[PDB]
Order: structure tokens, then sequence, then C-alpha cells
């Protein structure tokens, strides 16, 4: 799974896995916290 | 009558004479390389201009520079 | 008030004497 | 995307290679120069960006007109 | 040419190789008849030189003058006729 | 000592068909070039101005338009076919010039015996700046 | 008060556009029976629509001439009057942020650089190291101040290319 | 006596008109015949037409 | 002559290894990126089979691959 | 508007009889071979 693993890690994979997480970090963020239009504290 | 010249960074690959499609760099002796050869132009009226010589010479930077300049019924390249 | 006839002409004259002017500056800057 | 497209057609690629240039010193300025060389896109590449973000940009405000219009009159 | 077979050049007859041919173009004195011919040449007579056909150039300038003097108006054209009352504007202007 | 042959005027011709792309007004006021090579066999090649024509036994002449088409075909000849040519410059007034192998052998390989001229004995960088030529008709690296 | 702004809990068209929305999503909701999962969905964008007013005139945002939240974007005047979350904390969040993902790229460039293929290293990633730089970079403030004092953050003049004039 | 800097050893390009100007290169092989440009250097990094070795000569390189 | 079914028992071994290393199918692409123009060109010739092999046969079998790859995606 | 006539020349002169003769005779100069 050497080879797999290194496929994975190959810069499309590993780019579009990294968007789609911080994509959905960011959506569920919203999901929860919605609205924020200022860092009010 | 594109202006054609090499330099002394030549190294006598003889790539530039053959990127050539209208015969215009030929090779001569020289002493300041290994190759003991050096490129030169005595036919720049037959020059059409298209830097392949250029796309060919891989001294960096390169030794076979064409300058474009006035222009001839063979320089523009016309079969008309 | 609107101008005449004669100022009309009067000013086209004038302005061919300095057409003629510019042909010969034209002329001048050519040689 | 369609006035995009006319970066990519109008221009031409020694600009950018020059700039590009510039951006690479300031990258080495910071040490942060990417061992793959940053080039510009090739003349047949910036000819194929642009032709494709020209019909892009161009079909999809068509797609986008016909659709808004027909949907909402009819 | 000497294209006797499938020689198409020839030095000692250079201007059939190199495509000089006249393709439709014959040599024939017979073609208008009499009087006709005297006719044209006389209407045609000192206007060959070049100074008089530019000056017949000259006169057709003068004719194109003329219809803007007095030649316009003869077939109308609305640039030349009057008019009838006018529009104010947005607001009050004229 | 090396001599320039002789444009033999009664060569025979590849065998064609007839193109559009062939000789045109060029040719009668200002120069038509025209390439001459030796083939051992009937073969097929392709010509520089659009088709397919067959080369004969023995020699065969070609003329066309400009010289790059001549060189055009004399390379594709030389490695498609690994045959020699010559090439020729035609004045409409009779006069004819050698051309390519001016000197019998290919200018990629030295001969011992040309002019090494437009062969400057210093570096890209070190011409002369633009300003110290002003109002001279000449570019930087003809001086 | 800060430019001739009011506050949008104060100010009259907040609750006028407030009050428009909310008619207009009652407007939709008119056409559905009461719990049908359309009357769900509108209701929850109603409750949403409602949550975010309040919030805005709870936090203390200026309204314009009409109700829209409008952001105070120099120091000291979003400090003393009480909107530095408008623009200050999120500079400062965003730097953070920025400040981590490009220290990260640039420990790992820096980290592959000295191996024996940096060529491969850049389209095949390690992804260990990676995380690694990227837990790392979280820390990029200070190890980049501490960088910059010790001068090995920035480069010589002498061993950088440039063009010959 | 050999000429110019050791075979293998680690150089800075002086010519401001090159690719490499200031940079790292590697020589490969210094030729002892009389060459212009007889120090051969190495690049890890290529230039745009795709070399990445180039010829020099003995004052535009300066070792380390 | 004589339409017939002709295959070849196992020519190509089904792993992961060429996974690994982008731009394994034509020659001109090894050696790894040098320039960015590396990366470009990697997707630029990706289904130019004809700059890959010079076998028609091996075409034929990428094509016709290539094919049910397109007719699996429609579906 | 005083000498309505005179645009009704003008305009022909600079719009056919002068840019004409201008143009016929920088047709003329660009091909005169020897000036
Ligand atoms: C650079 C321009 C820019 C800026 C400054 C903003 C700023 C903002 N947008 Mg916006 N947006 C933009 C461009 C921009 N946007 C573009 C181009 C689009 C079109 C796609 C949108 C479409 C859009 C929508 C649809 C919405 C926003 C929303 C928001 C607000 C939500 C803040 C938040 O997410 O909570 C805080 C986030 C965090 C604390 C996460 C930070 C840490 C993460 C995990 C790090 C990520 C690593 C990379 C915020 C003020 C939302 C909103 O409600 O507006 C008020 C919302 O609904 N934006
Ligand atoms: C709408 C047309 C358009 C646009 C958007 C641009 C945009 C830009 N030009 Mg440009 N230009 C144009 C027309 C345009 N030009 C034309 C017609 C000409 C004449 C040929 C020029 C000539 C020109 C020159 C000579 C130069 C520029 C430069 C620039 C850049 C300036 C930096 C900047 O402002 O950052 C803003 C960034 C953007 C506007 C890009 C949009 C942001 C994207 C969409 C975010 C990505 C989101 C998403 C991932 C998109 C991908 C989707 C996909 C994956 C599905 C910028 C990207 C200069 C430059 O390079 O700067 C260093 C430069 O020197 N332009
Ligand atoms: C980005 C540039 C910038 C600009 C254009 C301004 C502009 C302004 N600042 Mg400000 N400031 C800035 C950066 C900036 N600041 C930064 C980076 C900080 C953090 C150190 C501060 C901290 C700050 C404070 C604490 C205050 C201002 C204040 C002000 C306002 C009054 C200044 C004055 O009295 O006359 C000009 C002053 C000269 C010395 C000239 C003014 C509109 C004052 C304010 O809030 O207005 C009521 C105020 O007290 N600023
Ligand atoms: C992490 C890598 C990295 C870093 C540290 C930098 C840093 C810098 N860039 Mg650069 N850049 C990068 C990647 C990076 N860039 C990439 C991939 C591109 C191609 C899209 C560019 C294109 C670019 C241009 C055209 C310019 C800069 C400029 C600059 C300087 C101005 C600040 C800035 O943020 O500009 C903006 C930076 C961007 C718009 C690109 C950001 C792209 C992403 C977010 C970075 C890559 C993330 C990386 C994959 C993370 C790896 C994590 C690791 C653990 C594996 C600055 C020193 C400017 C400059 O020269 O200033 C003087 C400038 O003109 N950059
Ligand atoms: C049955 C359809 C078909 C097939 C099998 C092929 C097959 C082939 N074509 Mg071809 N072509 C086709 C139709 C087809 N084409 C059509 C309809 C056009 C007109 C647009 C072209 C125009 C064309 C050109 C100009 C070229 C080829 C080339 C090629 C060869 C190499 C392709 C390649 O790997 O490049 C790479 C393929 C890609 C990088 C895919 C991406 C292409 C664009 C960017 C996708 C469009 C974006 C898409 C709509 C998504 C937009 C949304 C976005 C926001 C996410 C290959 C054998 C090339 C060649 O050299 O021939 C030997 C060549 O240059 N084709
Ligand atoms: C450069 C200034 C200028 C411009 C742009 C115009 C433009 C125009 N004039 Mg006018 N004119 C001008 C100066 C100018 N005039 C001056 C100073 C006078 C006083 C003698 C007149 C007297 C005049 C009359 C009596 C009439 C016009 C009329 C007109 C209109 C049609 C042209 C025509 O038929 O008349 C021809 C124009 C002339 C014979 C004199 C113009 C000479 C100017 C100064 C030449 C300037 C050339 C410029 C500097 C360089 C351009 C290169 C060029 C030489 C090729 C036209 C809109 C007609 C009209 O009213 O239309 C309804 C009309 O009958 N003009
Ligand atoms: C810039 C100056 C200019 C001027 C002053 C005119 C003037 C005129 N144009 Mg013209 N035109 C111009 C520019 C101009 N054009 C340009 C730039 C274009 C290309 C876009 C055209 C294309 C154009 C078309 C397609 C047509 C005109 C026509 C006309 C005539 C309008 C109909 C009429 O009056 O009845 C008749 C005009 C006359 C009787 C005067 C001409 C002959 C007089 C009698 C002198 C002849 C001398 C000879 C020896 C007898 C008019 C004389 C229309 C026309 O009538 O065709 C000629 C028409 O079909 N124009
Ligand atoms: C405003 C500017 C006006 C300028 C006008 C200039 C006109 C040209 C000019 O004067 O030419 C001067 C020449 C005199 O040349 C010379 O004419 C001389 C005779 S004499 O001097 O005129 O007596 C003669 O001896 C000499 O050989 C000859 O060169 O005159 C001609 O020969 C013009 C004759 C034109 C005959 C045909 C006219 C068009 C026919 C229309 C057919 C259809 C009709 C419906
Ligand atoms: C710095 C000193 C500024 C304090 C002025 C106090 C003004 C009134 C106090 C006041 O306005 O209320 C507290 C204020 C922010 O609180 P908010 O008014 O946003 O609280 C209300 C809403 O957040 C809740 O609905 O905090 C600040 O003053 C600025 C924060 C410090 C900035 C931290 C950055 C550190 C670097
Ligand atoms: C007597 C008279 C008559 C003739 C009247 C005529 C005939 C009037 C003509 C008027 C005209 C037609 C005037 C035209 C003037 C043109 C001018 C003023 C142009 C000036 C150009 C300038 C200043 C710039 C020139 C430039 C310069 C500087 C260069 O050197 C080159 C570029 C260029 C831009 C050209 C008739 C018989 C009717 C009735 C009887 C009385
Ligand atoms: C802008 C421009 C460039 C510069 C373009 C560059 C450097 C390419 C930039 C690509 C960056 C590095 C990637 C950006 C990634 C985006 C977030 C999404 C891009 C879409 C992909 C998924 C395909 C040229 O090289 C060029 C060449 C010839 C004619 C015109 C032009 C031209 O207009
Ligand atoms: S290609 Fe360059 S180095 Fe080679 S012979 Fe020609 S001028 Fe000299």
């Amino acid at each position: 799974m050497k080879d797999f693993t290194t496929y994975l890690s190959t810069a499309p994979v590993l780019t579009l896995l990294s968007v789609t997480v911080v994509a959905g970090l960011l959506i569920e963020i919203n999901r929860f916290f919605p609205d924020a239009l200022i860092a009010a504290f | 009558s594109h202006t054609v010249k090499i330099y002394d960074t030549c190294i006598g690959c003889t790539q530039c004479v053959r990127a050539c499609p209208t015969d215009v760099l030929e090779m001569v002796p020289w002493d300041g390389c290994k190759a003991n050869q050096i490129a030169s132009a005595p036919r720049t009226e037959d020059c059409v201009g298209c830097k392949r010589c250029e796309s060919a010479c891989p001294t960096d930077f390169l030794s076979v520079r064409v300058y474009l300049g006035s222009e001839t019924t063979r320089s523009m390249g016309l079969a008309y | 008030m609107p101008i005449a006839d004669y100022q009309v002409f009067t000013a086209l004259f004038l302005a061919l004497a300095t057409g003629i002017f510019a042909v010969r500056l034209g002329v001048a800057l050519y040689k | 995307v369609w006035a995009f497209s006319l970066m990519f057609l109008f221009s031409g690629r020694g600009y950018w290679q020059e700039l590009i240039e510039s951006i690479v010193w300031a990258h080495n300025k910071l040490k942060v120069a990417p061992a793959i060389q940053p080039r510009a896109l090739s003349i047949t590449q910036g000819r194929a960006v642009g032709v494709a973000h020209y019909l892009l940009g161009g079909i999809a405000t068509t797609w986008s007109f016909f659709l808004a219009r027909i949907l909402a009159v009819g | 040419k000497y294209g006797e077979e499938s020689r198409y050049f020839d030095l000692k007859d250079l201007e059939n190789t190199v495509g000089s041919w006249d393709m439709y173009g014959q040599e024939d004195k017979s073609r208008y008849n009499g009087l006709q011919s005297e006719f044209f040449e006389r209407a045609a007579n000192g206007l060959s030189r070049r100074e008089y056909i530019l000056g017949l150039v000259a006169i057709g300038g003068a004719g194109i003058l003329a219809w803007g003097g007095k030649g316009a108006a003869d077939v109308r054209l609305p640039t030349v006729g009057p008019q009838q009352p006018a529009q104010v504007g947005p607001r009050g202007r004229l | 000592a090396f001599t320039p042959p002789t444009l033999q005027s009664d060569t025979p011709s590849p065998i064609f068909g007839g193109s559009t792309g062939g000789l045109l007004s060029q040719a009668q006021v200002e120069e038509f070039h025209v390439i001459t090579w030796e083939s051992k066999k009937e073969q097929i090649f392709e010509m520089p101005t659009g088709g397919a024509a067959i080369m004969r036994q023995g020699p065969n002449l070609l003329k066309l338009a400009r010289k790059e088409q001549c060189l055009a075909l004399l390379t594709q000849l030389r490695t498609k076919f690994k045959i020699d040519g010559y090439i020729y410059r035609v004045f409409p007034n009779g006069e004819v010039q050698y051309l390519h192998p001016k000197d019998g052998v290919y200018p990629e390989k030295v001969n011992a015996g040309r002019s090494g001229d437009n062969t400057n004995m210093r570096r890209i960088g070190q011409n002369k700046e633009p300003v110290q030529i002003k109002f001279s008709g000449k570019i930087p690296a003809e001086f | 008060d800060v430019a001739g702004l009011t506050p949008c809990s104060e100010s009259k068209a907040f609750a006028k556009r407030k009050k428009n929305e909310v008619k207009a999503l009652n407007k939709r909701l008119k056409n559905y029976e009461a719990d049908s999962a359309p009357a769900l969905a509108l209701k929850a964008t109603i409750a949403r629509t409602e949550a975010r007013f309040d919030k805005y005139a709870k936090q203390g945002l200026l309204c314009g001439t009409d109700g829209l939240p409008h952001l105070i974007a120099d120091p000291g005047l979003a400090l003393r009057y009480g909107h530095a979350g408008d623009v200050f904390i999120p500079t400062i969040g965003f730097i953070y942020f920025a400040g981590w993902l490009g220290y990260a790229g640039s420990k790992y460039l820096q980290a592959v650089a000295a191996t024996a293929k940096p060529i491969e290293k850049e389209i095949i990633i390690d992804v260990p190291l990676a995380w690694k730089l990227l837990w790392e970079g979280f820390g990029w403030p200070l190890r980049a101040f501490a960088e910059y004092k010790n001068g090995s953050l920035m480069e010589d003049d002498a061993k950088i290319t440039v063009s010959p004039r | 006596p050999d000429v110019g800097p050791k075979r293998g050893t680690q150089v800075r390009i002086l010519r401001p008109e090159s690719y490499w100007f200031r940079e790292t290169g590697k020589v490969v092989s210094v030729d002892q015949s009389g060459i212009r440009y007889p120090v051969v250097v190495r690049f890890e990094k290529v230039n745009y037409a795709g070399v990445s070795t180039n010829n020099y000569a003995l004052d535009e390189v300066v070792a380390a | 002559k004589k339409v017939k079914i002709v295959v070849d028992r196992n020519p190509v071994a089904t792993n992961f290894e060429k996974w690994a290393k982008p731009g394994h199918f034509s020659r001109t692409l090894s050696k790894g990126p040098t320039t960015t123009t590396w990366i470009w060109n990697l997707h630029a010739d990706a289904h130019d089979f004809d700059t890959q092999t010079s076998d028609l046969e091996e075409i034929s079998r990428k094509v016709f691959s290539a094919h049910f790859g397109q007719l699996g995606i429609i579906f | 508007m005083s000498a309505q006539f005179l645009p009704s020349i003008l305009v022909p002169l600079v719009g056919l009889v002068f840019p004409a003769v201008a143009m016929a005779s920088m047709f003329l100069y660009i091909e005169k071979e020897e000036i």
C-alpha cells in the first residue's frame, strides 16, 4: 500500500483532500455559527 | 538582411547550423573552443529571421544572435 | 445679431492665407 | 471569466516570465523559492487557457441569461 | 521548355520554363470595323495625356461641388428643406 | 580547391500531377530556385508545395519558388532517403548562382578554407551601450 | 456614533429591513400546510433571519442611512468605541492563520530543499513531515521574529540572481 | 600546473548576463588547452532552454 | 483474413506502482518536474497515446479501455 | 445662420474633392520611385 499511499501523497490528491477538509470545516462552522459578520467575543 | 552574429561563447556543437532552414550558418575552423570550430554567417541575405538557431543553441546565454533588421523579398519569405 | 456674409468670406480668405503659411512650414520641415 | 480570458488572449509569455522572475527574486530574498521552477504558461498553453475561459464565460453567460429569462417568464 | 519528355527547365529557353505565358491573350489585327475606330480615336484624341485626363477629373469634382451649390435642392433632399416646429426637451430647455 | 557543379538544364523532373503551390509571378521578375538530386530508385516523396511526387531513377530536377522549400526537400531527402543534392539560384536574365553545398561539404562540417565573417570576438554582454552609438545607423552588435 | 452612523439596535431602518424579510418569508409560508417539510424549512429560515438580526442589534453594529451594518477599520476609532471586532480582531486572526500556513509551507520548502531529490518532494509530498510542520507553524510569529533577529530569515543580496540591469 | 578551480568544488558565477548569476554551481572539468571558457559548471537549477551546464572563463568564477 | 477473437493473456499487471510516479507514460516527462511546464505537459499529454507508445496495438487497447471508462462515467 | 450655401459647397469639397485629390496624390507619391 506504499505505492497507493504515495499516490495519495501526490500533489493533486493532497490538494483536493485539503481543500475538501478545509471547505467542510468552514461549512460546518457556518452551519453551527451562521451569519458571523464580525469577530464579537 | 538580418544581422546574425556569432560570439566566442560558441562551443562548436553545430546545432545552429543544423537548425537553419535557409543555409545561413556554417562552421569555420577556430581555436577558442574544445571542438576547434565556431559558427559563421556568410549568407545573412538568405536569413529569414526564424531564430531556429537560437532555439538550438545550448550555451547560456546563446552565441548565435539574430537581430531583425531590413526586410527584403527573401527575409519576408515570400513566394509571390 | 449673427455675423454677416462678408465676415465669413474674409475669415475664409484669411484661413486660405494661413493655409499657405502652413504648407510653407510643412515644406520647410520636409526639407 | 470571459474578460479574464482577455488576459491570456492579448498578452504574451515574455512579460509574464519577466514578472515571474521578479517574484522569484522576492521569494529568494525570503528563502521560499520552490525547487520546481515557476515558469510562465507556454504560448500554446496561454492560447488554450484564453480560449477555454472565453468560451466558458460566453456560454455560461448565455446559459444563465436563457435559463433565468425562460424560467421567470413563459 | 524543351518538354519533349520530362525536361521542364532550359537555360537556352528560359522564357517558357519560368511560367511566363499569355493564358488567353492572342495577337490579331482584326476586331473593330471601319469609320467607328476613327470616330472613337477622335472622341478620345487629346484627352490621352495625363494632364488633360486629370483635368477631366477636375471638372468632375467641379460637378460634385455644383451638385452642392445648385443640384441638391433640385432633387429636394431633406438637408435643404424647411422645418416643422421643434421639441422642448427633458426639462425647461430648448 | 573546389569547383561548383554546372546546372544541367536538360535534367528529368519527378513525376507529378500539378499543384497550386508551385511557381508564381515572383519567378518571372525576381527569382526562382531549383534543386537537383540523384535517386537510386523510383519512389514517392513529398513536395514542399503540397502533394506527393514520384522521383525517377537517376537525375531529378525540381524548381521551387524559395530557397527554404529547396532546403526542406533536401533535408527530407537526406533524412528519409539518404540522398544528397545541389541547389541553384536562377535569375530570370539567365545567370545561375550555385547555393547550398557551396564548398562541397555540408555547412555543419568544417572544411578549413571558409570565410568566418559575422563572428564577434566578444561576449553577448560586451556590446556597446546604445547611447554611445546614438545617431549612428547601426545596431550595437555590428561595431 | 463614530462617523454620523447610528447603532442598529435603535436605527429604525434596521427593524424595517428585518420586518420586510420576515414578511416576505411569511408570504412564502402562506402556500403550504403547517407541518410540511417546506413549512419546516421556511420556519427554520425565519428563525435564522430573526436570530441574525437580533444578534447584529446585540453586537452593537453601526447602521448608516438605512439598516445595513457598517464596519470600522481604524484602530483607536474602533478600540475606544468598542468595535475592534469589526476589522482589528479579524485582522489579527487572519495575520495569525495566514502566517501559520505560509510558515508551514516555507519550512516544508527548506526541509525538502536539503534532500536527495527536492524536485520529487514537491509533487510527492511527505505527509508526516507536512503534518509535523503544519503543527509547528502554530508558533509562527515567535519563530519568525526569532529567525529575523538571528538574520536567518532573509537572504543576502549577493547570493540572489538579478538581471544585468 | 592545473588552472582554474579544482574539479568537483563549489563555485559562484560572476557573469552578470548568465542565467545562474551569483548562484551555486559545481565544477565538472577545466580544460588546460587554452579554451576561452574552459571551466564547465553544472547547476541543479535549469534555465529557460532546459540546460543545466554551461562554460565560463576564469575571472567570472569564484570558489565557495 | 477470417474474422475471429484474438487477445493477449495478462499483458499489463494490476498494481499501484505507476500511480506513485506521474508522467510515466511518456519518456519526455521523465527525470522529474524541473519546471511547472512539466506539470502542465503532464496533463497535456495524458491522452496523447501516440506520444506514449509507437505501437498501434497498445494505442488501440488504451482507446478501448478509455471508452469503457467513459461509458462507466456516463453510467 | 448667414451664408447658408457655404456648407453645401464646403462639405463636399472636404468630403469628396479634397480627400480624393489627397488620396490620389499620396498614392502617386508613395510609389514615385525617383522623387
Ligand atoms: C476580468 C479581466 C481581468 C482580470 C480579473 C485580471 C486580473 C489580474 N490581472 Mg489582468 N489584464 C486584463 C484583464 C484582467 N486581468 C486584460 C484584458 C489585459 C490586457 C492584456 C490585462 C493585462 C494585465 C497585465 C500586464 C498584468 C495583469 C495583472 C493581473 C493580476 C493583478 C493582481 C490582482 O489584482 O489580483 C487579483 C486576482 C484576481 C482578480 C483573480 C480572481 C481570484 C480567483 C478567481 C480566486 C480563485 C478562486 C477559485 C479557486 C478559482 C478557480 C476555479 C476553478 C478551480 C474551477 C490579476 C490576477 C498583473 C499581474 O500579474 O499582477 C502581478 C500584470 O502585470 N493584467
Ligand atoms: C507556502 C508557500 C508560499 C509562501 C510562503 C509564499 C510567500 C510569498 N509570496 Mg507566494 N505563491 C505561492 C506560494 C507561497 N508564497 C504559490 C503556490 C503561488 C502560485 C499561485 C504564489 C504566487 C505568488 C505571486 C504572484 C506573488 C507572491 C508573493 C509572495 C510574497 C508576498 C506575501 C504573499 O502572501 O503574497 C501572496 C501569495 C499568494 C497569492 C499565493 C498563496 C498560495 C497558497 C495559499 C500558498 C501555498 C500553500 C502551500 C501549498 C502550503 C504547504 C504546506 C506544507 C506543510 C506542505 C510572500 C513572501 C508576491 C510577491 O512577490 O511579493 C513581493 C507576488 O507577487 N506569490
Ligand atoms: C471524441 C472526442 C475527443 C477525443 C477522444 C479527443 C482526443 C484527443 N484530443 Mg481532442 N478535441 C475534441 C474532441 C476529442 N479529442 C473537441 C470536441 C475539440 C474542440 C474543443 C478538441 C480539440 C483538441 C485540440 C486543440 C487538441 C486535442 C488533442 C487531443 C489528444 C490529446 C488530448 C490530451 O491529452 O490533452 C489534454 C486534455 C485535457 C487537459 C483535458 C482538459 C481540457 C479542458 C481544460 C477541459 C474543459 C473544461 C471543462 C469543460 C470543465 C469546465 C468547468 C471547470 C470550471 C471545472 C487526444 C488523442 C491535442 C493533440 O495534441 O492532439 C494530438 C490538441 O492539442 N483536441
Ligand atoms: C481645426 C479647426 C476646424 C475644424 C475641426 C472644423 C470643422 C468643420 N468646419 Mg470649419 N473653419 C475653421 C476651422 C475648423 N473647422 C476656421 C478657423 C474657419 C474660419 C475661416 C472655418 C470656417 C468654416 C466654414 C465657412 C464652414 C466650416 C464648416 C466645417 C464643417 C465641415 C467642413 C467644411 O466643409 O468646411 C471646410 C473648412 C475650411 C475650409 C476651413 C478649415 C481650416 C482648418 C483650420 C484646417 C485645420 C486642419 C488641422 C489644423 C490639421 C488637420 C490636418 C488636415 C490639414 C488634413 C466641419 C464640422 C462648414 C460648415 O459649417 O458645416 C456645416 C462651413 O461651411 N468651417
Ligand atoms: C480666393 C477666392 C476663392 C477661393 C477661396 C478658397 C479656395 C478658400 C479656401 C479656404 C481653405 C480651403 C482654407 C484651408 C486652410 C487650411 C489650413 C489652414 C490648414 C492648416 C494646416 C495646419 C496649420 C497644419 C498643418 C500640419 C502641419 C504643421 C505640417 O507641417 C504637417 C501636418 C499638418 C497637420 C498638415 C474663390 C475662387 C472660391 C472665390 C473668389 C475668392
Ligand atoms: C496571466 C498569464 C500568464 C501567467 C499565468 C500563470 C503563471 C498561471 C497561474 C496558475 C497558478 C499558479 C495556479 C492557480 C490555481 C487556481 C487557484 C485555479 C486554477 C485552475 C486550475 C484548477 C486548472 C502566462 O503565463 C501567459 C502566457 C502566455 C500568454 C498569456 C499569459 C497570461 O495571461
Ligand atoms: S548552436 Fe550555439 S554553441 Fe552550437 S555551434 Fe551554433 S552558435 Fe555555437
